[PDB]
């Protein structure tokens, strides 16, 4: 039965990773005045299966500068942990249910940088060591106000199961309490996923694609499946976090719809924010994370250390 | 269920995938280069056709050579379009790469990128209107169509 | 009938008055108001 | 053992598309495809030569920012603790020693990249 | 004259409102907020992209595409072999051969364009003195081959005999303007 769940939660994060790369062509064409994917299928529902089919038909690129495993192995664990982080998620109820799933999450996030590592590394060609070393900086910038923000929250919620913070909201989001550190792990998200404002890890503007610019189909595509997933992800993270469903023992089924609710509200953002505005510099990210993220985040953890204190309202250990 | 009704499926399949996904690569060298961001536009929407503009030829599957060629950047695009992925596709755009254009008896032009590299159709024109260059580009998806590659193998 | 000159000549009294100064207008609260809902939010949770 | 099933399907997952994408696909190589992309002209050089590091000082502060991280984490559990009061002191004084080791390398511009 | 873009900014004064403001437009990204409701505004407006090729791009009768030699309403050719043509044609794609036919007239035996050195520029269309040689309106005339864009008297003839009916028009329209 394990395998059979296995499958009913590995094909359907492919098939909305497809689906979410058309709901991002479609949304960015509207907001750019134009229409997106309609000719291939029923209003463009057979574009990403196209790409796809169309990548693994291609000739790789096996070049005489590189190191083939490496260059090998990257995608490999890009797409690996883009599916083992959706294994301990509750929906309500987990795949496999861990005490730590807040630092497995960390842990497998930071591990997923070194793909990019080593896939531009190896490439051998200048722009991908340049996609290489921003992507070096962008974690040194986000990592550390992440786990921060994170301990903060769950210094209400008592342990770093995501199973326990389905019973903190079970009356109300966790936003209101935690709306700046909710705003700040948006961004920081944001910057996880190389995402706009912070695509500078694949900048087209300035490095051609970055690290896959020696890439070819089908490598590329685990890359981008990976991104893709990524992105539902820690949008889910965010709904689960900060945003409640509603938990009735009784209604599991009204849990997963809301959280999807919310998960597409937010991964819609993500697609708007990068509708919406240009790149930053990666040492200008830097400056922010570590000039205006960094202080607040030490001030409202010491903040939320006391909050259980002067309030007598210290959660349980289970 | 004959084999070979089985393999035009198939190669109709392919060539769908391969037709209906095409990333062409940004590679603008003059004046033509306009139509084809026109050809962007929401007017003419380009990725309402699955067309998509990537950067890397590793990563592209045709080039649309968007004005005059000189003789100091033919080795740049020949360099190119050889890193390029088979199966990869060419577009001439305009008459400055057809035959050299306005510039054909110049001494730092090539009459023609087909000198080059080999093209697969031709859009006249200076500079051919986005509709034009849309024609031709849903000619391409046509010649694509017409590929019988698999046919062809068992055949052999 | 007769034939005078026509030409794509302005119409009598000209053309209607074209905006082209900026008008980029001036919306939103008053910050303190922002200020007042986020730190309310805070207390009502925080309880 | 679950866990184990999971990450290793994912595994058996990937490769089998890296497999199918190396051997379906019909190939013709040569060196002029093979070589090294740089924007349509030749490499003046390799890519293995040292590319100098501006945040190298905030890279370092980085790691001990870390381990303030890994001496934060044990939090919702130090506050399932009696002595209640040193907790919140050692909590207080750590961070504010961490803030204040971040002001002083601020001021004195390492934040600030080398140029 | 002139202006100042960037210059307006006055001598500093700061009160508690104006500092607030401020601070909240720093923590609470309001001019992004600005910039997310366009993008959004833009979602719910009607897209200006045609269905194409079934709905088209407007044109005017003056559009200068393809090429073609008309005739006179009897069959006989316009074209003289005067050469203006190709005495002014800026590419110098055009090529002719005259020769007396048969029947004594001045006509060509060859004229040819090299639509690979056409710049579509209308020269030839107003040096003509007979309007035989015009630039039609058909922009979807793409080939597979550079050899179908080297054009001769009978393509040309033929184009003329197949977009006559439009030709004629757009110059009907067009011919009080020049
Ligand atoms: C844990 C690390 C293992 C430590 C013990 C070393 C065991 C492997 C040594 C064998 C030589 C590998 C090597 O360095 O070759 C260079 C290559 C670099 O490419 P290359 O230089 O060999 O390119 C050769 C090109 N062909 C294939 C055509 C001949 O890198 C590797 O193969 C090793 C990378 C280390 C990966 C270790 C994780 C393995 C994951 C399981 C699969
Ligand atoms: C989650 C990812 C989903 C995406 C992946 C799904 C992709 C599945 C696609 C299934 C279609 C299978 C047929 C694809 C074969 C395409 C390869 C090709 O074009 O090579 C032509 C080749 C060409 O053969 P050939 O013998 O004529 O080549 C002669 C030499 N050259 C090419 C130099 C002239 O045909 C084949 O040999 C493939 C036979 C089809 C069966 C292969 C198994
Ligand atoms: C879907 C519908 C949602 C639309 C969202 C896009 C914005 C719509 C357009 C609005 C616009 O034009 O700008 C309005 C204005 C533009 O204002 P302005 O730039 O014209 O002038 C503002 C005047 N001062 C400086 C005094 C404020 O921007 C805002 O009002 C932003 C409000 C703050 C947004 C807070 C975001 C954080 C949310 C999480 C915290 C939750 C607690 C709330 C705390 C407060
Ligand atoms: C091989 C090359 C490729 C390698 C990359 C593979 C992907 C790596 C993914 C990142 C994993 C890093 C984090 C370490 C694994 C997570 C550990 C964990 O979550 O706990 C192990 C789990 C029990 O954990 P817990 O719930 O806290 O204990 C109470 C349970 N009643 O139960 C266990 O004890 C199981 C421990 C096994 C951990 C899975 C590792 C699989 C490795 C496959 C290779
Ligand atoms: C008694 C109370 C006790 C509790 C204590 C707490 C009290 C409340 C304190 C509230 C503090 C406000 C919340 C903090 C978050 C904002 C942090 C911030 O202001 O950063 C500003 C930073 C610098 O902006 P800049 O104009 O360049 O100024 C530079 C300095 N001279 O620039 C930035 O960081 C922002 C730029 C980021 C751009 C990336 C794109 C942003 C996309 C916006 C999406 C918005 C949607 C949010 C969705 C959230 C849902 C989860
Ligand atoms: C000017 S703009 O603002 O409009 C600009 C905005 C960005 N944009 C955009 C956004 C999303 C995708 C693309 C097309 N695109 C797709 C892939 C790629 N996709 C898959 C893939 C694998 C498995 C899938 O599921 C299944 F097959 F079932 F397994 C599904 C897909 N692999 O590679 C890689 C590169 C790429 O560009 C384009 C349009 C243009
Ligand atoms: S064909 Fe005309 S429009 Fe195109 S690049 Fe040449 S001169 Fe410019
Ligand atoms: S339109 Fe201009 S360039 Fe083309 S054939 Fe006529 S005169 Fe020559
Ligand atoms: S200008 Fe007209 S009449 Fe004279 S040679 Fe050219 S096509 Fe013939």
């Amino acid at each position: 039965m394990f395998f059979i769940n296995i499958l009913t939660l590995l094909v359907p994060i492919l098939i909305a990773m497809a689906f979410l790369t058309l709901v991002e062509r479609k949304i960015l064409g509207y907001m750019q005045l134009r229409k997106g994917p309609n000719i291939v299928g029923p209003y463009g529902i057979l574009q990403p299966f196209a790409d796809a089919m169309k990548l693994f038909m291609k000739e790789p690129m096996r070049p005489l500068t590189t190191s083939m495993s490496l260059f090998i192995i990257a995608p490999t664990l890009s797409l690996t942990l883009a599916l083992s982080l959706w294994v301990p998620l509750p929906m309500p109820h987990p795949l496999i249910n861990l005490n730590l799933g807040i630092l497995f999450i960390l842990a497998t996030s930071s591990l997923s940088v070194y793909s990019i590592l080593w896939s531009g590394w190896a490439s051998n060609s200048k722009y991908s060591l340049f996609g290489a070393l921003r992507a070096v900086a962008q974690t040194i910038s986000y990592e550390v106000t992440m786990a921060i923000i994170l301990l903060s929250v769950l210094l209400m919620n008592g342990s770093y199961s995501l199973q326990t913070l389905i019973t903190t909201q079970e009356h109300m989001w966790l936003l209101l309490p935690a709306w700046p550190m909710a705003m700040m792990w948006f961004i920081s998200t944001l910057a996880e996923t190389n995402r706009a404002p912070f695509d500078l890890t694949e900048g087209e503007s300035e490095l051609v694609s970055g690290f896959n610019v020696e890439y070819a189909a089908g490598p590329f595509a685990l890359f981008f499946m990976a991104e893709y997933t990524n992105i539902i992800l820690m949008n889910a993270l965010t709904t689960i976090i900060f945003l409640g469903p509603l938990y009735y023992i009784n209604l599991p089924e009204l849990y997963s719809t809301n959280f999807m609710m919310e998960a597409l509200l937010l991964s819609s953002t993500f697609l708007w924010i990068r509708a919406s505005y240009p790149r930053f510099r990666y040492d200008q990210l830097m400056h922010l994370l570590w000039k205006n993220f960094l202080p607040l985040t030490l001030a409202l953890c010491m903040w939320h250390i006391s909050l259980p204190i002067f309030t007598a309202g210290v959660p349980p250990y289970m | 269920s004959r084999a070979e009704y089985v393999v035009t499926k198939l190669d109709d399949l392919i060539n769908w995938a391969r037709r209906s996904s095409l990333w062409p690569m940004t590679f603008g060298l003059a004046c033509c280069a306009v139509e084809m961001m026109h050809m962007a536009a929401p007017r003419y929407d380009m990725d309402r056709f699955g067309v998509v503009f990537r950067a890397s030829p590793r990563q592209a599957d045709v080039m649309i050579v968007a004005g005059t060629l000189t003789n100091k950047m033919a080795p740049a695009l020949r360099k190119v379009y050889d890193q390029m992925p088979e199966p990869r596709y060419v577009v001439s755009m305009g008459s400055c790469a057809n035959g050299g254009g306005y510039y054909h008896y110049s001494y730092s032009v090539v009459r023609g990128c087909d000198r080059i590299v080999p093209v697969d159709i031709y859009v006249p024109g200076c500079p051919p209107t986005a509709e034009a260059l849309l024609y031709g580009i849903l000619q391409l998806q046509r010649k694509i169509k017409r590929e019988q590659k698999l046919k062809i193998w068992y055949r052999r | 009938a007769a034939s005078k000159v026509k030409q794509d000549m302005p119409p009598p009294g000209g053309y209607g008055p074209i905006d082209y100064k900026r008008n980029l207008p001036r919306r939103g609260l008053s910050g303190y108001s922002m200020f007042a809902v986020g730190i309310g939010a805070l207390i009502f949770g925080y309880w | 053992m679950n866990l184990y099933t999971v990450i290793f399907i994912n595994i058996l997952l990937s490769l089998t598309l890296i497999l199918v994408a190396f051997w379906l696909p019909q190939m013709n190589l040569y060196s002029e495809k093979a070589n090294p992309y740089e924007c349509g002209f030749d490499p003046t050089s390799s890519a293995r030569l040292p590319f100098s590091m501006k945040f190298f000082l905030v890279a370092i502060t980085f790691l001990l920012f870390d381990l303030e991280i890994a001496l934060l984490l044990p939090l919702p559990w130090a506050i399932q603790t009696i002595k209640t009061s040193t907790m919140m002191i050692m909590a207080f004084i750590l961070v504010t020693i961490l803030s204040l080791g971040l002001a002083y390398e601020w001021t004195q511009k390492g934040l600030e990249w080398t140029e | 004259t002139y202006k100042y873009v960037n210059k307006k900014e006055q001598e500093s004064e700061v009160d508690m409102k104006s500092a607030t403001d401020n601070a909240a437009r720093i923590l609470m990204w309001t001019e992004l907020i600005r910039g997310l409701g366009m993008t959004l505004s833009y979602l719910f407006r009607e897209p200006a992209t045609i269905n194409y090729p079934f709905e088209k791009g407007p044109l005017s009768p003056r559009f200068r595409g393809e090429h073609a030699l008309r005739r006179y309403p009897s069959g006989e050719e316009r074209c003289i072999a005067c050469k203006l043509c190709e005495a002014i044609c800026p590419a110098q794609a055009i090529t002719i051969e005259a020769e007396p036919r048969a029947d004594g007239s001045r006509r060509t035996t060859r004229y040819d364009i090299d639509m690979t050195k056409c710049i579509y520029c209308g020269f030839c269309q107003e040096a003509c003195p007979v309007d035989a040689i015009v630039e039609g309106p058909n922009f979807e005339f793409s080939t597979e081959t550079h050899e179908e864009l080297l054009y001769n008297k009978e393509k040309l003839l033929n184009n003329g005999d197949k977009w006559e009916a439009e030709i004629a028009a757009n110059i009907q329209a067009d011919y009080l303007y020049r």
